[PDB]
Order: structure tokens, then C-alpha cells, then sequence
């Protein structure tokens, strides 16, 4: 039971660890971005996909490498929790 | 007068006077407020003083207690805090009922921590429990040890008098009188 | 059965609510700040939060409280014969 | 300013004896009486010497200075109901002495309380004590098993007891230890997981047979 | 004259002088306010009173409830946190009771915290409790158990006579006459 | 005059007074408004009160009721919680209704919670009850406590007699005469 | 004349006063208006008049009923909430009934709160009821308990004489006489 528990909430821990540092650097591109153009005055709208697109790819770059760790750690102890009964 | 100590508390400052005490060395306590106590010695004693210092490695650290680890202030808790923070709490209510019994004077008590794993899928296992105390001249310690494990016993849904272990020792010889000033 | 997933569900609506409606007081003073944007890239992050928290009541609320039980048949069921 | 000036407006509650030793003794009949007289004193109210007794004590004292020089006398208790002439019951069966020897008894006796004038040695029957117990216990309807030994009796009464049981079984012992004290017969109240209240029985072609008593016993399942 | 203690509470300082008198020594309490009180003795009576307070561990601490773990202001409540509150509330409304019957003069008690596990999807295992308790002098202790006893017995939904722990002491000498005042 | 306690409420302040009475401590009570009661001994007597006060761990706390751990401000309520208040409620009134019977002077009585499980999914246990009472000098006691046992069984759902335990006290002697005035 | 209790409700001082003029102890009632009334005492009678509050543990509390626990206030009701506050409705309506019939002075009552479980999923448990009431001097106690629970038994859809209960007492002596002034 514990382990079912313990799996399940370590799931959703997952997500939010991976996903939290692209959707942060979103963010802050987005407010930057909205600022300046009202320090100074332009009504363009595609400027933020623009950048927020190399802000993005640029992020996915550098952690590819924890990520695919991170994921094979995670499948190899839910496997060994799931057949390693006695 | 050679300084000792700056920037003690109260009750590290009681603990060093009684120390120094002991081996006869006159040692005086001066106040400074915001910046704590202050102590000093006869030169002629200074060189005992430090190595009674050294010995007793002067002056004490604070008490430490689990629920410090965790503090209560969190945002977030694990099961694991939360279940530690309840053993240490219970630790020091026992302490603080068995100084009550007769003629104790103080005591100690430690819980074996299953905490540290959820014992997950296992049958949990049975508490151990561990004590010291200290008692007045006289005392019969031999039919005393038997109160102490009927009362710990009961306390806990299940132990053994086989898993408690309990020590006890007697008072040392009181400190009467003053010591010499040096001539 | 709508009851109750309403009445599960209702504290994640809630913090979602107040989280947009906070951007839109915001935007008021940067009228070129697309507050709808912003909230998609947030709010995904603040549902798995808060969930998070409240996720392991999940296991004591189903298991006992929804299960149906043995004695309920008395009033579904009834014989016409 | 003599001391019953300072004791209180109830005057009756106390009792002030001089002794031959030249010091006052002041007799209270409880706890909280008596310390309501020992403030006075300690306070330093008074100026002369004054010492305050009650019967537990003195009964205490007593005995422990019988444990030293008369280790083998059977006694019940000493009675101080007219604190100048004290009553001490003696067992008949269990002493042998002469009465030259319980005159001599008496003196000591009376060498140790300074502010009695004569002690009346009583002898009691044994028999008479132990009934009255039984008796006791059988009117109150307790249930209980008795035991004898060669120096003293036993009343074993246990099991899962009622309120009612309980509270008239704790009157009645607190009244009959006034009466003969501790030393003879004991009485030992322990409630048990058991409905028998210690009853006990084998089943055997023969049908019930009576267990002897013992320690163990089978807890309940009904 | 020799500063002891300082920034007492009030509490906490009648303490101290109830167990310096005890041994002879003449103390002096004074209050300052804000800064609490002060403890003070005479400097042939210094030497003693600084051994006791070091035997004796003074000033003492608060007193400890487990209530205080798991504060009723957070956020959420687990059901540990709320069922380890409700238990240690019972213990203190027994204790408060028990106080009120014929001689006790002060009691303690423990109950079984089974709460360590939630016991969700265990068959809940039994209540066990202990208690102490103080008693005025020439009480019949033996007799006076039974009562305790089944006074506890029904304040829970399962208890055997068997699971339950009481141990009694009389009180000590009271000390009516003041200590003397050094020559 | 030495102070022995400041701060106090009004509820203290007269049980303090009441408990040196009774030891023959004549003592002073006077009135700060804002800052409370004082209570004031001579010397003479101060040591004397100062071993009552500890002895019997004065001044009182407060009465503690299980509703104090589960305020209705709470956003969310458990069952748990409403389930708890509801006993609490109930233990409080059956003391207030006890105490009008012919002769009870007061009264305490427990429930027991088994609240401290929800019974979710399993048959609800019985209940238990205990009450503590006092009485008038010259009350016949063991043909009192028929009548209590009567009134609080049909009180709940499902009560045995079995499970109903019950003691009994009467008032201890009346204090009438004023101490003395130290000479 | 010395100060007992200050800031009384109305309701309070008329007990207070009451209990003391009973134990022959002449009070007087003072009004500060918003600071509520005052009750003072002669010297003499000063420790009678301690003594006796504390053993009635004046001042009285007020009267609890259940829903206080569950106010209306709250925008959410539980089924179980409702329920209780019907409950707690209905016998303060009976307790009012019944101080109308002939020679009862006051009277209180007790229902089973079988809401104490929901009644999901389970067949409701039959209803008991307990009454005490007090009678006027002369009264037929014995005939007058058939009454009450004929009356009783139709005021609710499932009750039985076996599972009601009902406690009667007489009013004690009138206290007529004013108490005598100390000398
Ligand atoms: C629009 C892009 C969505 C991408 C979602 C998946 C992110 C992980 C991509 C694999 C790891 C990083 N990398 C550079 C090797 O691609
Ligand atoms: C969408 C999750 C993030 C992208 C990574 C998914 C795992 C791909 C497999 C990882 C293999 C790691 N490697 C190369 C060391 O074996």
C-alpha cells in the first residue's frame, strides 16, 4: 500500500520538477517583454513568441541530459517495486 | 585578574562557577548586560582553571531535542516530520513526569525511532525504551528499578520488560564549603 | 454522483479563479501585458502544486467513504412479486 | 499568655497535658489538626517548650521501639481514648509471660510516654478477632476466600467487583483497622479481568469439582 | 550580595525559593518588571546555593503538551494532526479530574498514542494508560488503588484492568520553621 | 509584607486564599484593576506559604474542554471535528444537570470518544461512561449511587450498567473559625 | 468590608447572595452599573464566605445547550448540524411543557442524539429519554411518575416505559429568617 502511495505522490513530484523551469523562463520573458513595450509605446504581439520560442529551445538544451537520468532512475525503482515481492 | 569567558548565558556561567568550585579554584561572575557574563580567576589559579576547561570541554552546548530538525513553521510536512515531531514530544513529557516520583532528582529517556523507515509493507516493529536517572542518598535502587519499568510499560501499546533497560546512579558528595583564597 | 465531484473538485477551481482575476487587476497597470498568456504558462504548474498537497487524503477518502456496501440493497432494490 | 489562648476560639478541638519531663503536649485528633497546631509552635508564637501528638504517631514511635527490645511480643494496638490511661491490648494465646514481667512491660512503657500516668495491659482473644472479621464480611455479603497461617489470617477479596461491593468493602476495612489495627489480619482488595470473583472449577466425568485457590486465574471470555 | 538568577518569571522563581529553604539557605526575591526577578543570597550560603541549583537543573522549563506539535492555526490538518489533538486533550481533562477526589494532591497521565500509524487498513490495536499520583499522609494506598482503577477503566471504548499502570506516593515532611540567618 | 503572586484573576486569587486558610495562613488580597490581584503574607508565615503554593502547584490553570481544539472558524470541517464538539457539548450539560440533584454539592463526568475513529466502514462500538460526585455530610452514599446510574443509562443509545463506573465522596469539614494573627 | 467578587451578572450576584444567606453569612450587593455588582462581607464572616465559594464553586457558569455549538451563521450545513439543532430544540421545548404541569418547580431533560452516527446505510436506532424534576412539599412522588412518562411515551415515533427514565426530589426546607449581624 505505502509503496502505491509513495509511487503515485513521487509521480506528480516528477512533473513538477521537469516541467517548472521552462514554464518559469516563459514567464519571465512574458512580463519582460509586456513592460518594455509599454516603456515604450508598440502594439506588436508575435514579439514575445519570438523570443520566448529561443528562451524555451535554449532551456530544453541544457537539461536534456538530468532529464533522461532522472527518468530511468525513476522506471528501474517502480519496476523493481512492482516484481520484487517475496 | 586573568578573563576566562566573555558572552556567556546565565546558565552556562552557573555551570562553570560550580566546576571551578569543585577543585577549590575561587572564580568570580561579573554582569556586562547586553554582552553576558564574564569570568576570572587568581593567577596562581589561572593555569588550573584552563586545564579544568579543557578537561571538561567548558563551556556547556544547548540542549538538543528532535523537534528542532523539524520545526513546526513549515509549509509542507512529510509523514515522516510530522511522526517525528510526535516522538519528541512524547520523550520529554515522560522525562518530565518520572522527575516527579520520589525523591528523583533528574532523568533521561530515549524511544527507538521507527520513523526513519515507513516499514513499508512489513508487520512494524515493537518499541524499545531507554533510561537513566539519578537518586537521592539511600535509596534502595535494586527495588526501585521495578516501579520505573511497571510505569514505562503500560505507556506504550507494545514493550516488553525485556526491551527496557534502565540505569540509575546516586547523588555524589555535596559541596559544602568555600574554598581557600589564595594568599 | 455530480455532487460529489463538484464538491471534490472545488478547491483547485478556486485558487485557479483568484490566480487569473490577480493577473487581470495587474494588467491594469501595463495595458500592453498579455494577462491571458501569462496565466497558460502558470497555470498548469499551480494545479500539480496544489494537488500535490492535497493528494494523499485521496487514499482514506475513496476506499471507505464511495464504496458501496452490502447493506444499501434494502432501498435499490425491492421485489415486485 | 498560656498556649490555649493561642490554639483558636474553638477551644474543645484541643487538648493541652503537662508532662513530667516540664513540657507541654498538645493532643490533636487529626492531620489537619495537627498541623493547624504545629504552625503555632514553628511560627515562634510561644516561648516555652511544646510538642504536638496524635495517636498514629505515637502508635508508630511505639512500635518501632518494640521492634528493638521485646522482637518476639504479639500486640494489637494502644488505645488512647483518655490520652492519661492508655490501653495496650496483648494477644493471650501468643505471649507467654509472667505478670512480674507485664508489670515491668507497664514501667518501660510508661518511662517512654512522659505524659501518662499508668498503662493498662489488656489481654485479647485472637478467636474473637478473627470472627468478627468473617462476621464483618459476611453481613456486608462480600465475596472472599480466608487463608491461615500460624502468625495471622488472611481475606482475599478480588475479581471484577461492582461499585457498590467496592465502596462498602473499603468502609467497612477503614473502620475495623481503627479498631484492631494492621498486624493481625490483612485484608487484600484486587479487581481481574475474571466474573467467577475468584471462583474457580475443573470439569471432569464426575461433572464440577472446586479448584483450590492460587495466582493464576482464567481470564473471562464472555 | 550575589546575583543567582535574573529575568525569572514568576513561576519559575518560587520554585527556586522553595528549594533553596528547604536546605537552610535564606534567599531574597526582587522584582524589576520587565526584566523579571531576581534571586539573591548571602555570600557564606553562595558556594551551597550555586551546588544546588546545578543538582537540581533550575530554573525548570515549561511544561510540555503534545498539543503544541501540531498547532490548530495551520492550513490544512492530516488526521494524524487532528487525532493526536484530540488525545492529548483527554489527558489533560483526566488529569484534572482525578485531582478532585478525596486526598490526591496532584496526578499525571499517560494514554497509548497509537496514532503513530493510522492504523487505515489495520485492525486498531488497544488502549493502554498510566498514571501517578500524590497522596496526603496516612492514606491507605493499597486499598486506594482499586478506585483509580475503576475510575479509569470505563473512560475508554476498550481497557483491561490488566493494561493499566498506577503508582502512588506519599508526600514529604513539610517545612514550617524559617532557615537561620548566617552570624 | 512579601509579595507572593501577582497578575492573578479573581478565581485564582480566591482558591489561593482558600488553601492558606486552611493552613492557618492569614493573608491579603488587594485589588490593581488592570494589573490584577496581589496576594500578600508576613514573614513569619512566608516560608510556610511558599512550601503550600509549590505543593500544591498554585495558582490553578484553567478548565480544559475538547471544543477548545476544534474551533468552527475553520474553513474545513472534518467530520471528525463536528462529531468531537458534539460530546463535548453533551459531557457539559449532563455535569450542569447532575449538579441539581437533591444533595450534589458538584460533579465530573467523561464520554468515550471513539470519534478518535471515524468508523468508517466498521460497526460503531458502544459507549462508555464515568462520573465523579460529591455530597453533603450524612448522605446514604450506596443508595445514592442507584440513582445516578439510573439517570445516565438512558442518556445515550446502547449503556450497559456494566459499563458505568461511578465514586463517591463526601465534603470534608467546614472552616469557619479565622486563623491567627502572628504575635 | 472586604471585596469577594466584583463585575457579577444579575444572575450571578442572586445566587451568590442566596448561598451566603443560607450559611447564616450577611452579604451585601453593590451596583457600578457597566462594571457590574459587587458582593461584600463583615470580617468575621470574611473566611466562612471563602470557604463556602469555594466549595459551591461560585460563580456559576452559564447554561449550555447544543446549539451553540452549530449556529446557523454558516452559509454550509451538514445534514448533521440540522439535525442536532432539532434535537437540541425539542428539549428545551419539553423541559418548558413540563414546568406547566401541577406542583413541578423545575425540571430538565435529555434525549438520545443517535446522530451521533448519520444513520447511513443503517437502520436508525430506537429513542430513550431522561427527566429529573422537582416538586412542591406534600406530593404524591409515587403516583406522580406514571404522568410524566404517559405524557412522555407519545412524543416521539418510538419509545418504550422500559427506556425512560425519571428522577423526582422535593424541594428543601424555606429559608424564611433574616441571618443574624456579627457583634
Ligand atoms: C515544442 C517542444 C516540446 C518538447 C517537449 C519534450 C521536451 C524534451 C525533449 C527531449 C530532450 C531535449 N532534447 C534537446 C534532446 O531534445
Ligand atoms: C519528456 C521527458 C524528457 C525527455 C527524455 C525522455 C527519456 C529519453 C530516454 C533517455 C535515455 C538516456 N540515455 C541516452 C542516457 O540513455
Amino acid at each position: 500500500m505505502d509503496d502505491l502511495v509513495f509511487a503515485g505522490n513521487k509521480a506528480l513530484y516528477l512533473v513538477l520538477i521537469l516541467s517548472g523551469w521552462p514554464t518559469i523562463v516563459a514567464t519571465i520573458i512574458g512580463l519582460l517583454v509586456g513592460l518594455f513595450q509599454t516603456v515604450t509605446q508598440l502594439q506588436e504581439q508575435t514579439l514575445p513568441f519570438g523570443i520566448k520560442l529561443l528562451g524555451v529551445c535554449l532551456c530544453l538544451f541544457l537539461l536534456s541530459g538530468w532529464y533522461g537520468e532522472v527518468l530511468l532512475s525513476y522506471g528501474r525503482q517502480v519496476i523493481f517495486l512492482a516484481l520484487a515481492k517475496g | 585578574d586573568k578573563d576566562l569567558l566573555k558572552g556567556l548565558d546565565q546558565e552556562q556561567a552557573n555551570e562553570v562557577i560550580a566546576v571551578l568550585q569543585m577543585h577549590n579554584i575561587e572564580a568570580n561572575k561579573i554582569d556586562s548586560g547586553k554582552l553576558g557574563y564574564s569570568i576570572t580567576v587568581a593567577e596562581p589559579d589561572f593555569t588550573a582553571a584552563v586545564y579544568w576547561i579543557k578537561t571538561y570541554q567548558l563551556p556547556p552546548r544547548p540542549r538538543v531535542e528532535i523537534a528542532q530538525m523539524f520545526p513546526a513553521d513549515s509549509l509542507v510536512s512529510s509523514p515522516r516530520a510530522e511522526k517525528a515531531r510526535l516522538y519528541s514530544a512524547i520523550e520529554q513529557r515522560l522525562e518530565q513526569s518520572l522527575q516527579t516520583m520520589e525523591g528523583v532528582l533528574s532523568a533521561r529517556v530515549h524511544i527507538s525511532y521507527d520513523i526513519d523507515a515507513g516499514e513499508n509493507g512489513r508487520p512494524p516493529k515493537p518499541v524499545h525504551l531507554s533510561a537513566l536517572a539519578v537518586y537521592e542518598r539511600g535509596s534502595p535502587l535494586a527495588h526501585q528499578i521495578s516501579d520505573i519499568k511497571r510505569f514505562l510499560k503500560n505507556s506504550f501499546a507494545d514493550v516488553d520488560y525485556d526491551n527496557i533497560s534502565v540505569v540509575l546512579s546516586e547523588r555524589s558528595d555535596a559541596q559544602l564549603q568555600a574554598p581557600g583564597t589564595p594568599v | 454522483v455530480a455532487q460529489n465531484a463538484l464538491v471534490l473538485a472545488s478547491p483547485v477551481v478556486l485558487v485557479l479563479l483568484l490566480s487569473e482575476v490577480f493577473l487581470g487587476l495587474l494588467s491594469r497597470f501595463a495595458p500592453q501585458m498579455n494577462a491571458f498568456a501569462i496565466s497558460l504558462t502558470v497555470k498548469s504548474g499551480i494545479a500539480v502544486l496544489i494537488m500535490l498537497l492535497y493528494f494523499s487524503p485521496v487514499l482514506p477518502d475513496n476506499v471507505l467513504r464511495l464504496s458501496f456496501q452490502a447493506t444499501g440493497l434494502s432501498s435499490w432494490f425491492y421485489e415486485r412479486g | 499568655a498560656e498556649l490555649d489562648s493561642l490554639l483558636g476560639q474553638e477551644k474543645e478541638r484541643f487538648q493541652v497535658l503537662p508532662g513530667r519531663d516540664k513540657m507541654l503536649y498538645v493532643a490533636a485528633q487529626n492531620e489537619r489538626d495537627t498541623l493547624w497546631a504545629r504552625q503555632v509552635l514553628a511560627r515562634g508564637d510561644y516561648d516555652k517548650n511544646a510538642r504536638v501528638i496524635n495517636e498514629n504517631e505515637e502508635n508508630k514511635r511505639i512500635s518501632i521501639w518494640l521492634d528493638t527490645y521485646y522482637p518476639q511480643l504479639a500486640y494489637y494496638r494502644i488505645h488512647f481514648d483518655e490520652p492519661r490511661k492508655p490501653v495496650f491490648w496483648l494477644s493471650r494465646q501468643r505471649n507467654t509471660m509472667s505478670k512480674k514481667e507485664l508489670e515491668v512491660l507497664s514501667q518501660k512503657l510508661r518511662a517512654l510516654m512522659p505524659y501518662a500516668d499508668s498503662v493498662n495491659i489488656t489481654l485479647m482473644d485472637d478467636v474473637t478477632a478473627a470472627g468478627q472479621a468473617e462476621a464483618g464480611l459476611k453481613q456486608q455479603a462480600l465475596p472472599y476466600s480466608r487463608r491461615n497461617h500460624k502468625g495471622g489470617v488472611t481475606f482475599v477479596i478480588q475479581g471484577a467487583l461492582d461499585d457498590v461491593e467496592i465502596l462498602r468493602a473499603r468502609q467497612f476495612v477503614d473502620s475495623y483497622y481503627r479498631t484492631w489495627g494492621g498486624r493481625y489480619v490483612q485484608f487484600a482488595i484486587e479487581l481481574k479481568d475474571d466474573w467467577l470473583k475468584g471462583r474457580s472449577f475443573q470439569y471432569g466425568a464426575e461433572g464440577y469439582i472446586k479448584m483450590s485457590p492460587g495466582h493464576w486465574y482464567f481470564p473471562s471470555p464472555l
